[PDB]
């Protein structure tokens, strides 16, 4: 489990942050989002509330996680162990991997856009074949 | 344009007796602009109070500020209680 | 089946473009936020009698205008993915041979 | 030259009585090319209503007025139609024909997706068709990203938790989540189309030691044992 | 404190020649292919490091495989090689004569297969059919 | 420096004096600001490229141009070689590292070669009228709603297929006439069920309002 | 261009040689074809 500092003060979040969005790498606690605490170059629209709680049984994937492991891919552009991080730090690389490429994106587009038997016989009969001597 | 500015401050005396009401650190934390105070969070878009429609000076006490801010009714609420157990 | 979900919410409407969520949009037929809550209010305890909601939201719609609202609810994700002679040619020749 | 929406900017602009469209036939009719027969519920109606509302005052200077005052015939007459057909309609319906539930079923979601343009499953290279999808992504981010980012939800299950006059409730923000991840998955294509080249490159690169049944064929252990032949020396 | 003087030489495990030869000196079959397969590419690229002159204990593990090769070419006048467990042994076979052949170029390592009473019995027997 | 606090919890039902731990306090009334909320930005300025991604709208979207499985490989095979006009017992070819014979690989080459009420009252759902609906309402009501259903899937394939992207007035005019037929049933005949399936949530703005610390330049 | 460890009755010196003995003859034969 991490810590999460308050920016703007230097209190410790309970177990609900106030994530910005167009600095990154700030978070807040509520009761400074409550009284617009966060300087008057933010607008109190970009700030997402994002959980502290560590979640269920892996491999679900909440809306938190896919949101934060996105922000880390238009971060860094590689160094997954600085995506795994901030993701919670509670998964591993090789499944932030293993979950990045696993995800329909086009598919829907594709599918708007775009819309034998003989040698198994006969080689059940050569099965027959190899049963009894008389044939 | 900076980002990391301090924006908050504490003065060094104890004066921790008779604040238990404020925001506290955890001493108490003083901050370079005063708070702001939102009535209601959510709008209500309708509403001809806001919408303004194009169709026919008057002026009207609406009870509180609860009219603009999506309350659910209460039998709803009973209701889903009752759904509780 | 792993699907991405199709969020019908979020989604304009394209051959109306009237009948859209107050937020998604830049007697009365006016629909606002108020009585859209008593709607989905009045479906989710009275499941379809058109007349206690017809009330419910306020006497100023109509039940044919309810019913037209209804028509364009959206439905849930995990719903929309839960509604959605060549054999005796070899045995007459192996019988023989 | 959108007249429908030349209305609408003199309306908004709350300024339509000093200049209104100077109705002659050199301005009033370029841009029709009567009237064009509105097309929305109201927005364009309510328009006609006040332009005519504020062009009682001059009633001479615009010529325009008859042609929109037939229109107004035309919608009344198509009203009282409409009227007289829902009364007959209402008239002649059989009294019994028990309509079947899973078909119904299937009317309402095939009815819900056709309104909102996603793809309905029936039940009932190339680069021309390479753009045609590349072109159905733009309109998706475009359409994205015009949505309000003061996007917030209220589900059913807020009254549960008893909301005061300021008490931030803990899902407010189903919908402003699920519209980012969508909008920056749409943007992160060309990111994992990347990724999945270095995958299958390096997976299907080698191809001959990890898959069992290849690597025992006659054929592929015979090009491997030849490759390595090492040349000979002449004396 | 004492995790800290580890020597690093040896931390790996075991170094990969005494790995090719337990290898084939086991009876696992897909390890044998893998120990076959080094064994061919050190046998090409550096020759010197597989010298018979050097590692004597290793010409009758490629005798162990080559000299069962003589029955299957006995054998191959008949469709003789039916299920996947023969042609294994016939693969291994050819693989581990092909290294013989290639470790024949050196003039250091080809006193030790000429002394050898039995690799020109099989020469003289492959030469016969 | 000019400090600021925070918003004490007291409530408006408490009636004391004013304590206050320093005589060098002093207290103020902060008016709550309360208006339209100011037109908040796209979503666009919010969380736009601050990478070196490409747009999905550029024209490598290939993913697959130069790929050669190693099924695909060419595999070393027998040479013919050819001395002259005249040389009719010279070794003919050369197999040096050949994976098939000379015999099969001949083979392989051989089988180759004006009134009030009824004017605010208006729809674009009603100025077709109905016009069809009065003759199919005398028998079943259902057939003709997926022959339209059919007809809208076909439209909007051909709509795709063309890169179009308004809705064709012929189709938006079909569409409330379906709309139409499911409504009156459900003011007709009360089908057993009508199925409630929502999401339980819809989307409404909310206050923006910008923070209260002044920029520091 | 993987390496590796191993055991040997030669230094790494020695090696270093018979990699220089080993490497010209190659050079040589496959400069000169
Ligand atoms: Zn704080």
């Amino acid at each position: 489990h991490k810590v999460y500092i308050c920016h703007t003060c230097g209190n410790e979040s309970i177990n609900v942050r106030y994530h910005n969005l167009r600095a990154r790498d700030t978070n807040l606690c509520s009761r400074c989002f409550q009284e617009g605490h966060f300087g008057a170059n933010f607008q109190s629209s970009d700030f997402i509330r994002l959980e502290n709680n560590g979640n269920s049984v892996k491999k679900n994937w909440s809306d938190q996680e896919m949101l934060l492991l996105l922000e880390g891919i238009e971060m860094y552009e590689d160094q997954w162990e600085k995506i795994a991080d901030h993701v919670g730090g509670h998964k591993r690389v090789e499944d932030c991997i293993e979950k990045f490429l696993s995800l329909p994106i086009e598919d829907n587009y594709i599918r708007e856009v775009v819309g034998s038997k003989l040698m198994e016989c006969v080689n059940d009969a050569v099965q027959t074949l190899l049963q009894g001597d008389d044939k | 344009i900076m980002i990391d500015a301090a924006s908050s401050f504490v003065l060094p005396i104890s004066i921790t007796k008779n604040v238990d009401v404020l925001q506290r650190t955890d001493e108490i934390l003083w901050f370079r602009g005063p708070s702001v105070i939102v009535n209601e969070r959510i709008i209500n878009s309708g509403d001809p109070h806001l919408s303004l429609p194009l169709n026919r000076n008057e002026k009207e006490s609406l009870p509180g500020p609860f009219v603009l801010g999506l309350r659910p009714s209460a039998k709803f609420t009973a209701h889903r209680l009752s759904m509780l157990r | 089946k792993k699907e991405f979900p199709v969020n019908l919410t979020i989604k304009k409407n394209v051959y109306d473009s009237a009948q859209d969520f107050n937020a998604l949009q830049d007697v009365k037929k006016n629909w606002s936020d108020q009585e859209m809550l008593l709607l989905l209010e009045g479906i989710e305890m009275y499941e379809d009698q058109w007349e206690k909601i017809a009330d419910h939201v306020g006497g100023h719609k109509r039940v044919e205008d309810c019913i037209e609202k209804f028509l364009s609810l959206p439905i849930e994700d995990n719903y929309i993915r839960e509604v959605v002679s060549k054999l005796m040619e070899c045995v007459n020749d192996a019988v023989q041979t | 030259l959108q007249e429908q929406s030349e209305l609408m900017s003199t309306v908004m602009n709350n300024t339509p009585t000093t200049v209104a469209a100077l109705a002659a036939v050199a301005a009033a009719s370029e841009t029709n090319g009567t009237i064009p027969k509105p097309r929305s519920s109201a927005q364009l109606e309510q328009l006609l209503y006040r332009y005519r509302a504020i062009q009682n005052h001059p009633k001479e200077n615009k010529l325009e007025i008859k042609a929109i005052e037939d229109t107004f015939r035309n919608i009344s007459r198509d009203q009282d139609i409409y009227e007289t057909k829902l009364d007959t309609l209402r008239k002649s319906i059989d009294k019994g024909f028990q309509y079947d539930e899973d078909l119904l079923n299937k009317h309402l979601v095939a009815l819900q997706l056709l309104e909102k343009d996603t793809d309905v499953p029936d039940y009932f290279g190339d680069p021309d068709t390479e753009i045609r999808i590349s072109a159905r992504i733009s309109n998706r981010i475009n359409e994205l990203e015009r949505l309000p980012a003061n996007l917030g939800t209220y589900s059913l299950d807020d009254c549960l938790e008893f909301i005061t006059k300021d008490d931030l409730s803990s899902r407010m923000d189903t919908f402003k989540i699920k519209a980012l991840v969508e909008l920056k998955s749409l943007k992160l294509l060309t990111k994992q189309k990347s990724i999945r080249q270095k995958l299958i490159n390096n997976v299907a690169s080698q191809a001959h030691h990890n898959i069992p049944y290849l690597r025992d064929s006659p054929f592929t252990a015979a090009a491997q044992r030849s490759v390595q032949i090492r040349s000979k020396v002449i004396v | 404190n004492v995790f800290q003087s580890l020597p690093k030489e040896t931390a790996r495990g075991v170094d990969d020649l005494t790995r090719m030869e337990m290898a084939l000196l086991s009876g696992i079959p897909e390890e044998i292919k893998w120990s076959l397969k080094k064994y061919l590419t050190y046998s090409n690229k550096a020759p010197y490091m597989i010298s018979l002159r050097t590692l004597p204990d290793l010409l009758p593990l490629f005798k162990t495989f080559i000299l069962p090769l003589e029955r299957i070419v006995e054998g191959l006048n008949k469709s003789s090689i039916c299920d996947s467990k023969a042609m294994d042994s016939l693969q291994m076979g050819l693989n581990a004569l092909l290294i013989l052949r290639n470790l024949a170029q050196d003039t250091d390592s080809v006193q030790i297969l000429v002394k050898d009473r039995e690799i020109k019995s099989f020469i003289l027997f492959i030469l016969k059919k | 420096m000019d400090l600021f606090s925070s918003i004490i919890s007291k409530s408006n039902l408490d009636k004391r004096p004013h304590e206050l731990p320093n005589t060098n306090f002093k207290i103020n009334n902060v008016l709550p600001q309360t208006d339209i909320e100011n037109e908040a930005p796209r979503l666009g300025f919010v969380g736009a490229n601050t990478s070196n991604i490409p747009d999905p709208t550029l024209p490598p979207t290939e993913m697959m141009t130069r790929f050669l499985h190693p099924n695909w490989y060419a595999l070393p095979t027998t040479v013919w070689l050819k001395y002259g006009n005249y040389n009719s017992w010279a070794p003919s070819f050369n197999e040096n590292g050949t994976v098939v014979d000379s015999t099969t690989r001949g083979l392989i080459w051989l089988e180759r070669i004006i009134k009030l009420q009824n004017l605010y009252n208006w729809t674009p759902s009603n100025y077709i009228g109905d016009d069809e609906i009065e003759n199919f309402r005398n028998g079943t009501p259902d057939k003709l709603v997926s022959d339209s259903l059919l007809k809208l899937k076909r439209l909007r394939k051909e709509r795709i297929l063309n890169k179009v992207l308004k809705p064709t007035t012929e189709e938006r005019e079909l569409y409330f006439k379906v709309k139409r037929i499911l409504k009156e049933v459900i003011l007709a005949k009360k089908v057993s069920k009508v199925p409630i399936n929502n999401v339980r949530a819809f989307p409404v703005l909310q206050t923006n309002y910008n923070g209260s610390i002044p920029v520091v330049r | 261009a993987v390496f590796d460890l191993m055991t040997s009755p030669f230094t790494q010196e020695e090696v270093l040689i018979k990699e220089i003995d080993f490497l010209k003859n190659k050079l040589l034969d496959l400069q000169s074809l």
